[PDB]
């Protein structure tokens, strides 16, 4: 019958590893680098677009940074199509929580549920896993500013500063070097860009090959604002830090 | 039916009648309305005969499976809740059941739970259930004290059923007595109202309304 | 639905998928359980290749199943969440029907049953997780410590360890733990647990987690400084 | 839940010494309207059974198809289909009785009263009744509808109990049936003069008589009856 | 609107002796004011020395008996030809009846036979499965006529010892098969006189350790 | 070789190897013999044990008062098929008030076994059956094979060394067929037939298993001291 | 790969035959049937000295009149026991009586072959089902994952089964007392066990008509072990 | 099931619930506690159809307790009341709806404020300074309109509550066998034993 053609996506290796999860992570390691940095007064999300073409429409484009709700955003690394499936699920889950409790969803709860969905694809169903790693950046009134990451295994962890995608080894060493706990958002913005600038496979880091976002309490009195940076705004912040 | 069970110093007394009716037709005078679930658990039955019988016989099977699985006798609370959760699933379907789950365990002590077919579940010291419950309440409440002896408590339970058996047209036949202690339930005999009434009348001097 | 029998017997009488799930447990970070005279202590390793972590929000290794029972584990982290969730639901379901919280043996038996079901169900792979379940039964002061594993077998332990380099720490516990006289106090039990992890861990900084469970739903997690005091005390006594 | 539309009236039957007789008129009534006049309500199954059906005609036609299909199904992989493993009256009846009760139990009955008349392989007379409720019974005489009230009394004067069956000939038995049909024509407002009659004998086999008519009727005395009490003209 | 139930009349009667048991029932089958059959048996030998009758709505009665007979057959297949005891049969019948609790078999069921000590046994059931072992039970249309007579003659109710000032009751004792059949025949002739749905014939099934014997008696046909 | 992975695959020569491997399970099974006259039909079965401490595996199963079979191969598969026969015999009784014909019984088993040989996932039955019965057309003996092939016979045998008993019956055909109105002599002929399939072992009291059905004889099984007569 | 319900060229189900190999790796379990009762005994086999041996539950109650001992992948037995207990209690509900030991075993063995492509693989555990009923008296059954069950006068399953079975062949006779059977299980267990037999690493149980199924205490078994050693030294 | 009241004061929420359980012409019990603790600082009283009330209360209690364990965090009274409302809002369009009316009294630890929510069986939620279900409201609302002040203490609230119970005992047709009073504040939930 059909048994002949089954790849058996949800099995263990002799060493106790999940083949498909490992190979999905290998796929993600070639994707554009994404960095998340958490400061005391906000969070930074920076991501490098995959080898841009000059005729690509840059201003009306969304590849890396997506909005889940007013308080939570994600940076993507891997298959974009896969990420969008998961993003719409995450957006719906957030609205279900708001509908049920009349309160915005706590960041971890959203992260856990999305990570549980990924876990399911590794244990049952016989389908391939989602070739996607997220960096979750969000805020709630319990833990404040939070950074998380999830990967195809469905395992998630919390971070002060983290990178996903390509050159994470080199990127994580640089973040570990210059990061400190009493850091501000404007400093974190500078760290994020400097890290990408050194770890990039491109010749020089430019505005058209970047997506950028911040989550500050920079709005008026005790409320959070999400800022998805425009092309011109990235151009300005890149000059202001002295990269171009 | 008339059934009661009350808690006291020396454990629990349980007393029931034995009549079964189909309208005004007296169908039986020898029905067993105390179901022996295990050596430490009793169940009273009032209402639809088949409903009570079938489901309390089923309850005993569920309690047996509990002690096989858990290597421990089921609590009175857990036993009563199995039955109350069962009948609650059938709520609206027309089940007619008025039952009392009486028993002893180490953690609980002597315990009585009233359970009925519309899903009510109540822990308590005294309960009377059935068409003649009010008649039983009248005698039981007016003579009840916590410090009753085992001998006096057994009699009061017997006398309360007799009172209801007399006045309630849909109660009678005979009185079945039980006594529940820390060591388990003890049967205290079947007492035909045919002989018991005249015996009680003469010795007690009560029932002066009746032509002696 | 996906029906494939993934967990099956081999000529030599082994279920390789269950045995490969044990390898995943062997890869996982070390976890240890030691029960004293009036308490149980759950120690857990945290690998130190991960700096820039946020320890406030990162999922803790020890999870409360109910107010009186806790569950730690070794193996796949994502898999453990599914078992913990199921166990937590069953804990509330038990309180609802039996009007009494679960015993530690019952909760273990349930979790172990779930693990077993995934070893002979079509379309699914076994859980790459072994758990240490510890706590105190309702209205009881006798400490309980159980272990489960992917195959579904479970058993009670005076003291036990699972995960990577667990055979080293099990060797330590086997000579240092006395059946006739277990750790009489909380301090003695925690110290023995920390000592056992210090055979394997590396550094006693933010690598060791300790959680103490006591009777009547008295569970508390130790902080860095509190754990560090045990590490400082043990090393000074060692130099002799 | 149904209501019958086009209906058939009485089916009458009885046992005699060597076999059974069954009869039913050829009418398909539509309420008070005597709508259809060429309706055959006796349906032979093989050469040893006749099923007489009253009640709803649409449901009767459904039952015809089932019996027709039953003969076909029995012939499949059956070399003895026209011999030892042929359909018996008892097999045909039990099948119908199973269906009738299953349908009433699903609250969607076949709105009929059925009499299965036949002769078994060992020569024994078979005569049994079944209706929309799945109720079954057997008797030396059986009748449906008005037949139960008027025919049975007349047929029971001939065969009142089991011991009267060997004493009753086919000539006497048929005469009683034909007489009963006349009485029903006098008194049943949903009956017709034309009818069919079937005889299943253990010796001579199945004799199916069509296009019979009620005859030798008494109507002459009507001319003397005037008014409703007083009136002399 | 379609009414799935009907009343086929008739009445049945079970009496238990020391080493025997009888289950009697009239052979008349009716609907409304018409007689369907003067001889339609409704007391059946079901095997394992168990006799059964399900009086009331005949279609449901036949269905039940048919199903219990089948239950006995499969009990042999599944449990190494073990004999189904009368107490086990009774419990099995409870589950058959209660299985249709929300669309009941409209019948009063009685079974008779011998218990595992060899003593006579009669069990009776309501339509939805409540059952009880008794020395004595009448069921069906004329149950209300026959039952109080049985209380008086079988269980000696309201009968005291002469000259004892109503203080000593008439002592209970088992009846002989000859005395029981007298009570059955007198019960049915009395019921035939005063109940229109009872008559035509009486069929008695007697159950001893030797097997199941039958006896038939004529009843008034009006 | 490459065409025996499942039942849904034909070999290049047009063979179904999984069905043939199921047939092989019957040859490993203990011998059982079937034979009939015009009045009676008899099953004789050599039961097998694990060791001296164990019981002897029961080979004969009753399906109805007038029908039953003996098994050879996987016993659980015989239990499934016999249970199916019990239901089909029972369906025929309840619905049509009719004893199921032994020929139809075979047709039903054939069709049930066949469905398992044409579909993916399932497997063929790993057992052979000898069905005897007495119906409206007299005594019958059937041989069921899990390929689906059912065959009506005067006599036969299946299992290990069944060729010996089958040759004997082929010689004795004219004799035993006319054993009418004599149960004990028909059994004797069956016991002598199964004896041609014995090697080193002989027929003992708790080893032999006999069953019989006929004109005025319901299907009954004889084991233990009841078969001591025929040794 | 290959189908789960595939036949080998020899005419056996691959998966059933492989599950039998798993049972040979399991700890030893012995059962002996007498006219005074049936005795069941098992090797606990703790993997480490820190493991509390009293939590090793390889002997199990199904009903008051039926007990069960296991060997092999013991986790697989849980659903088999659950089914057995339900089957036993359910039959008591339907028929107001105890269920036959054979009928109970047959019900358990019906699960065995309900696997394929129902559960994904056969059970990797063999069961010794011991009990008593009014008809056939004291009985001992060996239930395999093949769906087959044999009745036994005595039977050993597990790693030391073939050595123990040969010993049971010589020692068993139809007039064994219960006390003699108890000692015989302990004797044979001590012979095939790796570690030295004591009350902590071995467990005894029995089923009698009077007292029903009972698992022996470690105090009671310890005395039977001491009684066994003295009797062997006495000649 | 009949009388359930609620009064939110300065620093606490006070719930009073009748003790009587009647069926037919018999008071079966006179010490019934018509409330469940959903979380350490949230209490739900209930009244309505027999069986439904407790079944619903415990089902909610289980769900909230499950949430607390999962997140190691206590839901706010507002969040709990929204969850309860949605469950009743689903229920009303079910095959067989829960016929249960509830009051949810809680103390929000983040806001340091007491909160009282009134939810009927239809899923109709309202936050109130004082609330009641059933015929009780027809007496107590007008009484509280007059005597209630927003800045009252817990002791003043209990006196205000005594005034309601007295009025109900005077004018209500049925004997409800007094009330069990419970207080919800910053220190959790406690029962007034002498009322
Ligand atoms: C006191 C005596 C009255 O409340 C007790 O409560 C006892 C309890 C004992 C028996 C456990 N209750 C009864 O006796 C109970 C009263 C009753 C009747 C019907 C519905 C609810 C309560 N009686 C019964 O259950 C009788 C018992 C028989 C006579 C042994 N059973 C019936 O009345 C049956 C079944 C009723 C039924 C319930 C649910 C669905 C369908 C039917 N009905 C009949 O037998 C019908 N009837 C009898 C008279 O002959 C014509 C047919
Ligand atoms: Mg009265």
């Amino acid at each position: 019958g059909s048994r002949r053609y089954d790849s058996r996506t949800t099995i263990f290796s002799p060493e106790g590893r999940l083949y498909q999860v490992e190979y999905a992570l290998e796929s993600i390691s070639h994707a554009g680098t994404a960095i998340g940095i958490m400061a005391s007064d906000g969070i930074v999300l920076a991501a490098e677009r995959k080898v841009t073409s000059t005729l690509l429409e840059q201003d009306t484009s969304t590849e890396k940074l997506y909005k889940l709700n007013d308080k939570i955003a994600v940076a993507v690394a891997g298959l974009t199509a896969d990420a969008e499936i998961l993003i719409n699920t995450a957006r719906i889950h957030a609205q279900n929580y708001l509908k049920t409790y009349n309160e915005d969803i706590p960041v971890e709860i959203l992260v856990r549920r999305l990570s549980d969905i990924k876990q399911g694809y590794t244990q049952h169903g016989g389908l391939r896993p989602f070739g996607v790693s997220f960096i979750y950046a969000g805020y709630d009134d319990r833990y404040g500013y939070q950074l998380y990451t999830s990967n195809p295994s469905g395992n998630y962890t919390g971070w002060k500063a983290i990178s996903v995608g390509a050159n994470t080894s080199a990127a994580q060493t640089l973040l570990q070097m210059d990061y400190k706990d009493d850091m501000k958002v404007d400093d974190a913005i500078e760290l994020a860009l400097k890290t990408l600038s050194k770890t990039t496979d491109s010749s020089a880091l430019t505005y058209d090959r970047l997506e950028f976002a911040t989550i500050r309490k920079g709005a008026n009195d005790g409320e959070v604002y999400q800022k998805i940076f425009k092309p011109q705004e990235i151009k300005d912040i890149l000059v202001k830090t002295g990269i171009t | 039916t008339t059934t009661l069970a009350f808690r006291f110093q020396g454990g629990i007394i349980v007393a029931v009648d034995s009549r079964a009716t189909a309208g005004n037709w007296v169908a039986s005078q020898t029905v067993k309305k105390v179901i022996e679930i295990n050596p430490f658990l009793l169940g009273t039955v009032a209402g639809g005969a088949a409903d009570c019988q079938f489901w309390e016989t089923w309850l005993g099977s569920q309690c047996r499976l509990h002690e096989l699985r858990e290597k421990e006798r089921i609590s009175v609370a857990a036993a009563s809740k199995i039955l109350s959760n069962l009948v609650y699933q059938y709520k609206g379907a027309g089940l007619s059941m008025g039952t009392m789950i009486c028993g002893y365990t180490r953690k609980e002590g002597p315990t009585i739970y009233y359970v009925d077919s519309d899903g009510t579940r109540l822990k308590g010291d005294i309960f009377c259930v059935g068409s003649g419950q009010t008649f039983a309440y009248g005698v039981l409440d007016s003579n009840y004290k916590w410090d009753l002896s085992v001998e006096d408590a057994l009699y009061l339970g017997k006398r309360s059923i007799l009172a209801a058996a007399h006045r309630d047209a849909y109660s009678g036949g005979s009185v079945n007595l039980y006594h529940v202690t820390e060591d388990g339930w003890i049967y205290h005999g079947n007492h035909d109202v045919g002989e018991l009434f005249w015996k009680v009348k003469e010795e007690e001097g009560s029932f002066n309304n009746v032509i002696g | 639905g996906y029906d494939r029998a993934l967990s099956i017997f081999s000529p030599d009488g082994h279920i390789f998928q269950v045995e490969y799930a044990l390898e995943a447990v062997k890869r996982g970070t070390c976890a240890v359980g030691v029960k004293g005279k009036n308490c149980v202590v759950l120690g857990c390793e945290r690998r130190s290749t991960l700096k820039l972590q946020d320890t406030r929000i990162t999922p803790s290794k020890v999870s409360k199943i109910d107010s009186h029972v806790v569950l730690s584990f070794s193996g796949l982290n994502a898999d453990s969440r599914i078992l913990i969730e199921k166990a937590r639901v069953e804990a509330q379901s038990h309180r609802l029907t039996l009007e009494d919280p679960v015993t530690v043996e019952y909760l273990t038996r349930y979790v172990a049953g779930v693990q077993q079901r995934y070893t002979q169900s079509g379309g699914v792979r076994p859980f790459g997780v072994s758990t240490l379940i510890a706590g105190f039964d309702p209205r009881d002061d006798e400490p309980k410590l159980y272990q489960t594993e992917p195959s579904g077998i479970y058993s009670s332990w005076s003291a036990q360890t699972i995960g990577r380099n667990s055979k080293t720490v099990r060797e330590f516990l086997e000579k240092n733990y006395d059946r006739k006289e277990p750790p009489a106090t909380v301090e003695e039990c925690v110290k023995l647990t920390v000592r056992s992890l210090l055979e394997v861990v590396q550094t006693g900084a933010k690598n060791i987690e300790i959680t103490v469970v006591k009777p009547d739903s008295d569970i508390v997690a130790l902080s860095s400084e509190e754990i560090n005091q045990y590490v400082t005390q043990i090393e000074q006594e060692k130099q002799e | 839940t149904q209501q019958p539309i086009v209906t058939g009236t009485s089916v009458i039957s009885m046992k005699y010494d060597n076999g059974v007789i069954i009869a039913a008129d050829n009418l398909g009534s539509y309420g008070s309207l005597l709508r259809f006049n060429g309706v055959e309500r006796l349906i032979p199954v093989g050469d040893n059974t006749v099923v007489g059906i009253s009640g709803d005609i649409s449901d009767m036609q459904h039952i015809e198809r089932l019996l027709k299909d039953l003969v076909t199904e029995n012939a499949y992989d059956n070399p003895l289909a026209d011999a030892e493993e042929a359909l018996e009256p008892s097999y045909i009846f039990e099948y119908l009785a199973t269906v009738m009760y299953q349908r009433r139990s699903k609250m969607n009955p076949l709105w009929n009263a059925i009499i299965v008349a036949g002769v078994q392989s060992n020569g024994d007379q078979f005569l049994r009744y079944v209706n929309l409720l799945g109720v079954t019974y057997s008797s030396p005489t059986l009748a449906t509808g008005f037949g139960a009230h008027m025919a049975n009394p007349l047929l029971r004067k001939v065969v009142d109990r089991e011991s009267d069956i060997p004493k009753t000939t086919v000539q006497v038995a048929e005469e009683a049936i034909v007489n009963a049909m006349r009485v029903l024509y006098y008194r049943d407002a949903r009956s017709s003069r034309n009818f069919s009659l079937a005889i299943i004998d253990k010796n001579t086999g199945l004799t199916f008589k069509k296009n019979l008519q009620v005859e030798n009727m008494k109507w002459d005395f009507a001319k003397d009856i005037k008014g409703y009490g007083t009136q002399k003209i | 609107q379609f009414n799935p139930y009907g009343d086929n009349g008739g009445t049945i009667l079970g009496i238990a002796g020391e080493d025997f048991a009888v289950l009697a029932g009239d052979t008349r089958n009716i609907t409304d004011y018409s007689i369907n059959s003067r001889y339609e048996p409704k007391v059946f030998d079901c095997g394992d020395n168990i006799v059964m009758s399900a009086n009331g709505f005949a279609a449901d009665g036949d269905a039940l008996v048919k199903r219990f007979k089948n239950s006995v057959k499969w009990y042999h297949f599944d449990h190494n030809d073990k004999k189904l005891s009368i107490n086990s049969a009774a419990r099995n019948i409870q589950h058959l009846l209660y299985g249709k609790r929300f669309f009941p078999y409209y019948v009063h069921t009685i079974i008779a036979g011998l218990d595992e000590d060899g003593k006579g046994a009669v069990y009776s059931f309501d339509p939805v499965g409540s059952y009880e072992r008794e020395q004595c039970r009448a069921g069906g249309a004329a149950a209300s006529l026959i039952m109080p007579f049985l209380d008086n003659q079988v269980n000696f109710k309201n009968q005291y010892e002469p000259g004892t000032n109503g203080k000593v009751k008439k002592p209970l004792k088992y009846l002989s098969v000859e005395e029981v059949i007298k009570l059955v025949r007198d019960s049915f002739t009395s019921a035939t006189e005063r109940h229109i749905q009872v008559g035509d014939g009486l069929e008695i099934l007697i159950v001893t350790k030797d097997g199941v014997r039958k006896e038939f008696y004529e009843l008034k046909r009006d | 070789n490459n065409y025996d992975g499942d039942t849904v695959t034909f070999s290049p020569t047009g063979r179904l190897f999984q069905v043939e491997y199921a047939l092989e399970a019957i040859k490993q099974g203990s011998v059982t013999v079937g034979l009939r006259s015009n009045t009676h039909a008899v099953l004789v079965a050599l039961k097998r044990n694990a060791d001296e401490l164990s019981s002897y595996q029961k080979k004969i199963i009753k399906c109805d008062e007038h029908m039953g079979l003996s098994l050879a191969g996987l016993a659980p598969d015989a239990r499934v098929l016999s249970n199916y026969l019990r239901q089909q015999c029972n369906y025929s009784s309840l619905v049509f008030n009719r004893k199921l014909a032994v020929e139809r019984a075979g047709h039903l088993l054939c069709d049930k076994a066949q469905k398992n040989t044409q579909s993916y996932g399932g497997r063929p039955y790993g057992v052979g059956l000898l069905i005897i019965g007495y119906d409206k057309s007299g005594a019958h003996l059937l041989e069921f094979q899990p390929s689906g092939n059912v065959t009506e016979l005067y006599g036969t045998a299946i299992g290990a060394r069944s060729q010996g008993a089958k040759t004997y019956l082929e010689r004795t055909l004219d004799t035993f067929i006319k054993i009418d109105g004599n149960p004990d002599e028909l059994i004797k002929a069956g016991v002598e037939a199964i004896s041609q399939s014995l090697r080193d072992e002989s027929l003992t009291v708790d080893n032999l298993s006999i069953a019989i059905v006929g004109k005025d004889t319901p299907f009954t099984i004889y084991d233990g001291e009841a078969v001591a007569k025929y040794i | 790969d290959r189908g789960v319900s595939t036949f080998s060229p020899e005419g056996r189900l691959f998966q059933v035959e492989y599950s039998l190999e798993a049972i040979k790796l399991g700890s030893t379990a012995i059962g002996i049937a007498t006219k005074e009762g049936v005795v069941l005994g098992v090797e606990k086999r703790a993997t480490s000295p820190l493991l509390e041996s009293d939590s090793i539950e390889k002997i199990v109650e199904i009903d008051r009149h039926i007990g069960c001992a296991m060997s092999g992948l013991t986790a697989d037995a849980r659903s088999m026991i659950e089914h057995a207990r339900t089957a036993a209690v359910t039959h008591n509900l339907y028929y107001d009586e105890d269920i036959n030991v054979e009928s109970l075993t047959q019900s358990v063995c019906d699960l065995a072959l309900r696997f394929g492509e129902l559960m994904s693989r056969p059970f990797g555990v063999a069961l010794l089902i011991a009990g008593h009923d009014a008809d056939d008296g004291y009985q001992l059954f060996h239930a395999e994952p093949s769906g087959t069950f044999y009745r036994y006068n005595a039977k050993a399953i597990g790693s030391g089964s073939e050595g123990a079975q040969a010993e049971l062949l010589n020692e068993w006779h139809s007039s064994l007392t219960l006390k003699e059977a108890e000692l015989l299980v302990l004797k044979i267990l001590k012979q095939v066990m790796e570690e030295k037999l004591d009350e902590n690493n071995a467990q005894l149980s029995c089923i009698t008509k009077q007292d029903g199924f009972k698992i022996y205490d470690n105090e009671k078994t310890a005395e039977l072990i001491k009684e066994l050693k003295e009797k062997e030294a006495a000649e | 099931m009949d009388i359930i009241l609620g009064i939110r004061v300065q620093d606490s929420v006070i719930l009073a619930s009748s003790k009587a359980v009647t069926r037919g012409i018999s008071v079966l019990k006179d010490s019934d506690d018509k409330t469940r603790q959903l979380s350490p600082h949230t209490l739900m009283s209930f009244a309505g159809e027999a069986g439904d009330t407790v079944q619903f209360a415990e089902y909610i209690q289980a769900n909230i307790q499950l949430y607390s364990i999962r997140e190691d965090y206590e839901l706010s009274p507002q969040a709990v009341s929204s969850f309860v409302r949605q469950e009743l809002a689903k229920s009303i369009r079910s095959r067989r709806p829960y016929q249960v009316n509830v009051l949810i009294g809680g103390y929000d630890k983040k806001k340091n404020k007491p909160e009282l929510y009134q939810i009927d069986y239809l899923g109709t939620k309202v936050e109130l300074p004082y609330g009641a279900h059933g015929y009780s409201g027809f007496y107590t609302f007008s009484l509280l309109d007059h005597h209630y002040r927003p800045d009252m203490t817990t002791e003043e609230g209990l006196d205000l509550l005594k005034l309601c119970v007295q009025e109900l005992e005077k004018r209500m047709p049925m004997d409800f066998k007094g009330v069990i009073v419970k207080i919800v504040d910053k220190d959790g939930i406690r029962q007034v034993d002498d009322f």
